[PDB]
């Protein structure tokens, strides 16, 4: 009687700590290659942003009407996505989209500014709603009538909620300084916002840009967020967009930038911009800088673990 | 491997041996036989299926996005951000070859082991019996039918009752 | 004659490459979980800040006078620090407070500025000493008189030490361009600050702010570090809160943020708001942000290591 | 175990073995007795500790504060930090683990084999005088006194003294 | 018959899991300590800056000239680099040094600027060719004569490449108002850069710096990329250094920092300030900011790996 | 070791022996002499030189500055660099004594097994000629010339040729 083991004639070459390229009888794969091109969105509350740039929710230009006040688990950002209408960007925007990314949503709500002796109803043909309008969270204060005087004027909110509240302001660029007396009065303009953990001054800069949307004057977005039985108080003096709302966080989730579909019947956790990584593997070679729950990004395409022994066949 | 059974002085393994990883081919006057052990390939899948339980751990850590790929972040928090990246990605790649070249030996020498018990067990079971060839075939010093062989492989083989006649064919 | 080996009744589960929950003889635990709720400081001279901001130790408010030329090895911020009397805060404030962390406290040093045509003696009623006070290393640069031009002037000083020196002055933001004027003049106010590695101008904002220790009017520290032999040149015009004495790190120490007590009976080198970790395991699962000489932090609250052998109970 | 002692070919351990981690249970005329074997015992805690004292190494390298706990930093260089952390308690929390679950095998697999090289060293001493019976123990084919299974285990039992009756015994 | 093994009477200690200085046969160094102490270039077109700093290869202070349009796979700054001639500096200096360290070398194109009813030959005795002079790749705006009045002006530039151009200007910082009026005339002075992914104001701050270079007046140089297809436009009235040229990166290089000579007979690919770290080691201990392709930094001097049986001789 | 044979039942080493790591020293009649066996040295060579191979690998990966010797970078920023620097550096240098460390077991265990694989080998090429002395000598019950020696050595000893007389002599 004899002792001995299986092989078979066409066998897996594996890496072992002394030799390279040892036959062993079956192996697997520990590096995931395999992608689904999609965003596997089932079970959970998706909401695609589409033309709407992530910022753009707290100002809302026209793009963003529907997402006002939205609420979602996973949040898509797409390459079409415009945070502006009018021209302009935001101060430390990714901080901000960072932010917006786990929020779960924004649940908004008016902050109560009343205004006498200014007009409130800014409008340009860059926000086009039927007609001329604006950021639909915002309002374009102007002078009564063209280069009248805008006065010095101070408007507070007090944060009666339970949460921090973003608040969101913005400082006109006239396209010329002789443009921005005729919609707030001649002279040097100051705005200035102050908290119980926030100070900071601005002035408006006209000039001449490049015309982006026919507009060679622009506007800066300015955020902070306030918070619960804090104030904030702007003291202004012209070329500011002030803010109607403020918004609130609803909770949590996870922002992704894709460029491809969504699907409700694929789930997944990991997610990168060519879609889903759905696997059990603990590597993957797909994409560095993928979200979510993911195996862990290596350089290897492909490291076999063997499953059965040596292959030693005649 | 460590234990020099498989790929050592057993010069190779069995292709028609698809009912195992480990046996015993026994020849006596009605011809010969194979069969698998199962008690002895049991024990290796189970290791391996417990390193492979290992590595199909799922982690519940979540990591966000923290730089852009629509609008590039500012320059110097960028070369901060993709140096980090880069230096975590050189550790992970580290870590997924050695583990897998690591756990590639282990199983590679788990194997060989348990071939070395099997044969060791056996060796023990027969005694007096019978003498190792060196390849690992035990030669029977007295004859061994079907009922016999079957005896060895389900552990039922009694030494003593064939004691006098296979010590009175060694000498 | 029969070989054997011991077992015992009931013996501890561990985890192996191939198979978990395996029962071996005795096993020890790698994780440290055990937290000591005591920052211990033994043989380590401690400094307490208290009532007192890091930052305030640079700026002398009253509640950090006891601190002023401070030294340490461990250095200790409590949540109800504050760095401030009157309303302000720091521009990089946090780089300021790591330096301070590692600095093993500060020597201070006349910068030797003297002054004509204007008073220095500004005080308010938020830096309380028996009266009306101020910083103790700042002087407020008024006029003369009330509504009384303050001259564009200029200051300087040499570091004539061996190490980098700490400057720090304020801009002050008056409750209005009202209450600017009376105490330094009408128009624009400017404070240029510049030396061999630094250049950077600041315009004084007056505006509305809440009202925090009663005040909307509010300072911005700004600072500095002036190499040996290099000089630091102050032009100001208005709303400087000047420097009078500049700071030198004495040396090496740590600094913590804790809520809990100090101990002289307890050695540690690894400190967390919650206490000290004294541990020679090599992970812990108490704080992933602990500091000082510290056990690796784990997710697993325990990883059991076996230190014997197999137990085969019969 | 990789040497199938321990949990192997001996079904089990001796739970009124407190004295020693091995040792030797022999059976003769007067009796049976149970003593530790010191040298296979010290050799293996010796390596146990060896690991253990590893383990136990201080580490001197200082960490300090880069964020805030009363005045978060601002968000994004703390998202990068945060991001960062995690990275790293990653990179630990799967070294610990691999660490834990590498050195408890070898751990299992030293003792083990401690075992297997007392008992293949003992079987050299009995020579051709004994007759190993698969579980562990020699059956002595000569009467082995107290004195002389005491000759065992300090290892001063000369086999060619008793080789005339072991074999006289054998056939 | 007896079998063995060999030994030799004196072998080498290494650590082990279980035990620590066990001694081997012969063992081999994991660890690199072995430096060549100069900068082994060979094969690799070199740029050694020398006393040009790498930002001054945009701008064209005199130590400059000759990498006004340098190309390189490797750059090499040294300690007596300046980036300037009129002192100043640049705002995000180390981020613009990052991108030309990786940019391969540069390639200058005429930005096309026109000027009619100024001054553009504005020198200074600080940049000094032959005589007064100033950065080559710039033009100090002026007024016509002194104290005369600087237009209002827009200087467009339109990037018609293919890839992003790196545009520089200049902020001028006179030593005092006075002097700033007799170079641009009275009044706030203000320049606007816009495109179509940026917008950002500066203001002249005249004042008193110390005198480096002779000088206590300054330059601000900023920057911006450019991306192909898009307009940059300058609105300004004053103190501004307008660029001439705008840049462009040549493809993919490496740059590093070193006080050592260079060696084209020495081949490596591992840099730090001391020299070339050239090893086929894993691991190094010579300098934990090393650059290049690179053994990983370790802490250890010494970790020897066993190539060799347990000694055990008699 | 593990396999309890280098520095184990076989007490010492051979200084004498230069020309391989393993080998026979036999003696008879004409005296003692000293060869090595190629076929077992060039083995423990041959993965022992893969794992020199393994790390002499050159990776492929670029890390360029991101922080400034000559001028020095903001502080914040700089601390996070220099942070992550450190927490990167603690890693490499754990994986790096790990690695060594575990390494080296596996090298001497390694060369411990390969001892063990060539005494059992010859053991068994010797069947029931000889007895093991327990020190990893055979002694041989039969005249053993140089030939006879040098038959052993290369795997041409035929055991049933002498069979009579090394049992003629046991007993
Ligand atoms: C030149 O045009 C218009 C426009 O953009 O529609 C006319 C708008 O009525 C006017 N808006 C207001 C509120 O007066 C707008 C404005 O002059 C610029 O957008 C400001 O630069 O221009
Ligand atoms: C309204 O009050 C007081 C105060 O804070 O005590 C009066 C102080 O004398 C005055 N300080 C000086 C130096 O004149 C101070 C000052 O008007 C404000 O603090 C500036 O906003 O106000
Ligand atoms: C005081 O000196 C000089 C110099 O630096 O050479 C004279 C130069 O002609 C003048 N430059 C111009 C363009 O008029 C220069 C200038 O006044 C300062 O450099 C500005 O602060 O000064
Ligand atoms: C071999 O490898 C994989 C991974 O264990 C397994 O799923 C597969 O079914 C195995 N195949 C055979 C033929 O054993
Ligand atoms: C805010 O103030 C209200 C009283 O107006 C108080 O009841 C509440 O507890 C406060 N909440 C916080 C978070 O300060
Ligand atoms: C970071 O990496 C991405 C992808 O590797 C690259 O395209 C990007 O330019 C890098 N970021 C910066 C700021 O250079
Ligand atoms: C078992 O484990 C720990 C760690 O080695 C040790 O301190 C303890 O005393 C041991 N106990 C026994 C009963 O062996
Ligand atoms: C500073 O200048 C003095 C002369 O005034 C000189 O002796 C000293 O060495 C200098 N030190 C440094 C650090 O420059
Ligand atoms: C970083 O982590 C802490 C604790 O996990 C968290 O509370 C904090 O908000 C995080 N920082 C930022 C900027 O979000
Ligand atoms: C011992 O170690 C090194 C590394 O393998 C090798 O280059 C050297 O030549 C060896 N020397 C001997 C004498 O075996
Ligand atoms: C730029 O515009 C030209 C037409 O003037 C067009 O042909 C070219 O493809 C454009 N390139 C890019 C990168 O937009
Ligand atoms: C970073 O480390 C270097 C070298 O260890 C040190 O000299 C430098 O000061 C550190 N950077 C900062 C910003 O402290």
């Amino acid at each position: 009687i004899c002792l001995g083991h299986h092989a078979v004639s066409n066998g897996t070459k594996v890496n072992t700590l002394t030799e390279r390229g040892v036959e062993v009888v079956n192996a697997t794969e520990t590096v995931e290659r395999t992608n689904i091109p999609r965003i596997c969105s089932k079970g959970k509350r998706t909401v695609d942003l589409g033309q709407c740039g992530l910022l753009g929710t707290i100002t809302g230009p026209p793009q963003c009407d529907q997402f006002l006040e939205f609420s979602a688990d996973l949040i898509i950002e797409r390459r079409e996505g415009s945070d502006v209408c009018y021209p302009g960007k935001f101060v430390n925007e990714e901080a901000l989209r960072q932010i917006l990314r786990e929020s779960g949503g924004i649940d908004k709500e008016a902050m109560g500014f009343t205004y006498s002796g200014i007009r409130t109803n800014g409008a340009t043909s860059a926000c086009r709603r039927s007609g001329s309008s604006f950021y639909a969270e915002m309002k374009w204060l102007l002078s009564n009538t063209d280069n009248a005087a805008f006065p010095q004027m101070t408007k507070s909110y007090k944060n009666t909620r339970k949460s921090p509240a973003l608040i969101v302001w913005g400082i006109h660029h006239s396209k010329s300084t002789a443009e921005q007396t005729t919609l707030y009065g001649s002279g040097n303009k100051l705005v200035t916002v102050g908290s119980s953990n926030y100070q900071q001054s601005f002035v408006p800069s006209p000039g001449a840009r490049p015309q982006v949307n026919g507009l060679s004057s622009r506007i800066d977005f300015h955020w902070l967020m306030l918070n619960p039985n804090d104030t904030v108080t702007f003291s202004f003096n012209g070329a500011f967009i002030a803010p109607d709302r403020a918004s609130f966080l609803r909770g949590k989730s996870m922002g992704i930038q894709s460029g491809v579909q969504v699907d409700a019947n694929c789930e997944g956790d990991c997610y990168h911009s060519g879609g889903t990584i759905i696997s059990n593997l603990p590597f993957q070679n797909i994409d560095s800088r993928a979200v979510g729950k993911c195996p862990r990004y290596v350089k290897q395409r492909s490291l076999l673990l063997a499953t059965g022994m040596k292959n030693v066949p005649e | 491997g460590l234990f020099g059974a498989i790929a050592g002085f057993i010069e190779n393994g069995w292709e028609g041996l698809i009912d195992g990883w480990y046996g015993f081919r026994h020849q006596n006057a009605q011809g010969e036989g194979t069969a698998a052990d199962y008690k002895s390939t049991q024990s290796a899948i189970d290791q391996i299926t417990g390193k492979l339980n290992r590595l199909i751990e799922k982690t519940n850590q979540q990591f966000e996005l923290i730089d852009n790929e629509f609008n590039e972040v500012e320059k110097q928090i960028g070369n901060v951000i993709n140096w980090t990246r880069d230096s975590i990605t050189e550790v992970w790649s580290y870590n997924a070859e050695l583990l897998v070249a690591m756990e590639n030996q282990h199983t590679i020498d788990l194997a060989d082991s348990e071939m070395d018990k099997l044969y060791e067990r056996v060796k023990r079971q027969l005694r007096e019996n019978a003498e190792e060839d060196g390849t690992g075939c035990f030669e029977i010093f007295h004859k061994c039918d079907d009922d016999c062989m079957a005896s060895i492989r389900n552990n039922t083989y009694d030494h003593s009752k064939y004691r006098e006649e296979a010590m009175q064919n060694r000498i």
